[PDB]
RNA sequence: GGCACCACCAGGAGUGGAGCCUGCGGCUUAAUUUGACUCAACACGGGGAAACUCACCAGGUCCAGACACAAUAAGGAUUGACAGAUUGAGAGCUCUUUCUUGAUUUUGUGGGUGGUGGUGCAUGGCCGUUCUUAGUUGGUGGAGUGAUUUGUCUGCUUAAUUGCGAUAACGAACGAGACCUUAACCUACUAAAUAGUGCUGCUAGCAUUUGCUGGUAUAGUCACUUCUUAGAGGGACUAUCGAUUUCAAGUCGAUGGAAGUUUGAGGCAAUAACAGGUCUGUGAUGCCCUUAGACGUUCUGGGCCGCACGCGCGCUACACUGACGGAGCCAGCGAGUAUAAGCCUUGGCCGAGAGGUCUGGGAAAUCUUGUGAAACUCCGUCGUGCUGGGGAUAGAGCAUUGUAAUUGUUGCUCUUCAACGAGGAAUUCCUAGUAAGCGCAAGUCAUCAGCUUGCGUUGAUUACGUCCCUGCCCUUUGUACACACCG
């Protein structure tokens, strides 16, 4: 990631993947 | 009544001491005269290897260790009472051997 | 050398700044008193903490101490 | 086979080590975390920890049946001597094990490293882990080998607590160009510890003052 | 490799009925245990099957680990001449 | 400017001078495999290589080439093979021999599979070095258009960016320190016939004083944990007092204390990194080479040991504080097996010894083992002599190890009696149970320890200071360097 680009979207696209998993990982256990 | 010996061995002491303790409790409220637990001199398992996978650099060494501790318990009780104590005080860390 | 660090210096002086009256110019009672006031994970650290605490009180008695 | 006490608990470790290695190779795709061997009378309980306990013990528990059978035939064990159960991990982000292979699957799909590296970091920070650091070193479209460390949150580095609050998992994800080695270092919060120490050695927690009460000169209270 | 017709069979219905195969990586071993045939016979006979997608293979610790696939059962359904309607050990539940 | 026995002061012990074990280069070679060359290469690759390891050399086998095809094939695709020949071989490896099993399988391709092959200047991981030095970073605030800067510093102090102190900074985080393991204290708890003691029996010796020394008691159906072991804890925090200093951080002298040098020693150990080292540890790998007359593998015989030479880690020693020969006789860390393919091996019996035989115990605080070790202590012989200080070179015989000891595995007995009579220029380690002597165990091991890793016995001289040498760090400074002076 040496460019001026691909790191703005290297963070926000990366963090929404985690934000996509916190929601999912909290759905499987509560509704068990 | 029977002259029976029980040995407790493990690598970790909090697990080892717990198994030692409640068995002794099982011989407190039960009026069974008790000998033990006998804290055996600890045996340290050491091996001295070389840090370098190859043979370059400083001469430095890795000294790993294991500490194994033994507790032997002497019992004067029937075979049924001695056997049920171990399954009450079974816990994965300690292996339990009973010898008459 | 026997120079105290900041984690034992600032932790000790907060004790004076909050519990000045019940401390005393004696280590052992201070040693037992600091055992009940602050949660200390190690007894060596508490003996380090309590030691500077009494020494500060010895300084407070003989004059005005700076920073407390 | 009679064995000495020194060579008995050593064999238990080597058996546990070799058994633990086999599960990593065999059940990597289900996010296998670790193995617990709870010795018990008349049974050898083996607890397999994985994120996905449905792929393991799947299609009416077919896989676990052909797994525990693969075990008894190498360890000279009777068929009734072992019983294996599968349990789902409580915190996937807090476990540095599962996220390491979870990173491995994401790495293999060609995703850019910046998107992949931060994709798990915020998940560990989602789980409440006090800190996390991921290191990727090797080659990517270039001959020269370089390293990139992505640290976040609080870190401890030296001393005894590094064994109590830090768990690590190193994997080499297979690339067509060479070897890419990774390291994932994650800390459970000291306040979240239930077994060892609950805080750092230098953590000094001061209680608050009980003073500022009113005292009256000299009464007597008779109850 | 050349395996006699009789010895190859005992390899086959060992891949059925406790069909998970653990073989030590020692081809000069006179006998792989529980399989009354050569140890080198056991590994190679299953290598073809794991070569043509009928059993999984796993290498670790110089120890092999084989398991019978669901797709491999149909291969053994006719070649072993076994009667229909039998599930060896892993599907019993 | 600062710190440092990987620098010096003052010392101690050395090394460097002889022989020898070992390594490096060099030389030779059939191969004498090779990695590594300032600290950070050279008893380092745990690398003490008969076989194997082995990658090398001269020879010989096996496919252990999976799987999809095309070729052939039942009138047999082909494998195992008795006699002989050959070969090192009782390798059906092959050649004459015609037997023998039968669709597993023979040819070519794709596809592979495996490499101690090359590439550590394509890499991972680990280790070493920077550096175990003390250094590193952000939040808010200030400076600057900005990259950045301050914080993160004149001074004192500390082992230390560690604290005081000064302060456009304030309060924090990592590292250090804390933390963990080990050593020292516990007559205060918890217990211990796998530890000991004292009593009590039963017994033995000498004086006869009722005393002194043993053995025995897994029923004397005794007590105890002081000493032996470990688990729960307490105990030190520079404590009190004199000084010195900014009276601050601290330091120096005394008192008590088990301990007042970071209480002693270590484990862990930051931000980025190095063309430091390893593909010769991995079924860890990318690429190049090979892949059946294999660079895979196996087995045979040889090698890493080979010797005109330079160097390093060391051991014997150079004599009398000593050699022997008697007598005294005290440590601590550790290791151990069953149908194996042989462990520790006692006790007894043979052998001068080495070694040999028969039993037992111990899968383990029990037995091996109190590992009754050596220096050391005492008593005599030697009497400064290359002596009886030293055990190189060399011969003969006796055993063990292992299929196999020749290029002597290793030991023992006799004999052979080498230099060495204190080491030039240089240079190394080190401040208290430390240095220096003195032995024992675990490792690589079927045999082999002049080597490491540990342990214990005896046990000092002199500093407790400095920046003079060296090294590094920090600041100021200079730069036309940033692939960063190997520019």
């Amino acid at each position: 990631g040496q460019s001026d680009k691909r790191e703005l979207e290297g963070e926000v696209e990366g963090t929404e993947d985690a934000e996509a998993e916190l929601e999912a990982e909290a759905e499987e256990n509560d509704e068990s | 009544i029977h002259k029976i010996r029980i040995t407790l061995t493990s690598t970790k002491v909090k697990q080892l001491e717990n198994v030692s303790a409640n068995i002794i409790r099982n011989a407190a409220q039960y009026n069974i005269v008790k000998k033990g637990p006998v804290r055996m001199p600890t045996k340290v398992l050491k091996i001295t290897t070389r840090k370098t996978p190859n043979g370059e650099g400083s001469k430095t060494w890795d000294a790993y260790e294991m500490r194994i501790h033994k507790r032997v318990i002497d019992l004067q009780a029937p075979a049924s009472t001695v056997k049920r104590i171990t399954q009450i005080t079974i816990e994965p860390g300690v292996d339990v051997e009973v010898t008459i | 050398g026997r120079v105290r660090t900041k984690t034992v210096k600032r932790a000790s002086k907060v004790l004076i700044e909050r519990f000045y009256p019940k401390l005393t110019l004696d280590f052992e009672t201070n040693k037992r008193l600091t055992s009940e006031i602050a949660v200390i994970q190690s007894k060596r650290l508490r003996n380090k903490i309590a030691g500077y605490t009494t020494h500060l009180m010895k300084r407070i008695q003989k004059g005005p101490v700076r920073g407390i | 086979a009679i064995l000495s006490k020194k060579k008995k608990l050593v064999a238990d470790g080597v058996f546990y080590a070799e058994l633990n290695e086999f599960f990593t190779r065999e059940l990597a795709e289900q996010g296998y975390a670790g193995v617990e061997v709870r010795k018990t009378p008349s049974k050898l309980e083996v607890i397999v920890k994985a994120s996905n306990t449905q792929g393991v013990l799947g299609e009416q528990g077919r896989r676990i049946h052909e797994l525990t059978s693969l075990i008894v035939k190498r360890f000279k064990l009777s068929p009734e001597g072992i019983a294996i159960y599968a349990e789902r991990v409580e915190e996937r982000g807090l476990s540095a094990a599962v996220q390491a292979e979870a990173l491995k699957a994401k790495l293999l799909s060609g995703l850019p490293i910046r998107r992949a590296a931060y994709g798990v970091l915020r998940f560990a920070m989602g789980a409440g882990a006090k800190g996390v650091e991921v290191v990727i070193s090797g080659k990517l479209r270039a001959a020269r080998a370089k390293s990139q460390k992505y640290a976040d949150g609080f870190m401890i580095h030296s001393g005894q607590p590094t064994r109590d609050f830090i768990d690590i998992a190193i994997r080499h994800v297979l690339m067509r160009q060479g070897v890419l080695g990774i390291k994932v270092k994650i800390m459970k919060d000291p306040a979240a510890n239930r077994f060892g120490p609950r805080a750092l050695p230098d953590a000094v927690k001061i209680a608050e003052a009980k003073d500022e009460d009113e005292v009256i000169p000299a009464p007597t209270v008779k109850s | 490799m050349l395996i006699p017709k009789e010895d190859r069979k005992k390899i086959h219905q060992y891949l059925f009925q406790e069909g998970v195969v653990v073989a030590k990586k020692d081809f000069n071993q006179p006998k792989h245990d529980e399989i009354d045939t050569r140890n080198l016979f056991v590994i190679k006979a299953l290598q073809s099957l794991t070569s043509k997608g009928y059993v999984k293979t796993q290498f670790s610790w110089q120890y092999y680990y084989y398991t019978l696939t669901d797709e491999g059962v149909e291969f053994l359904r006719t070649e072993l001449n076994i009667p229909e309607g039998i599930l060896p050990l892993t599907r019993l539940k």
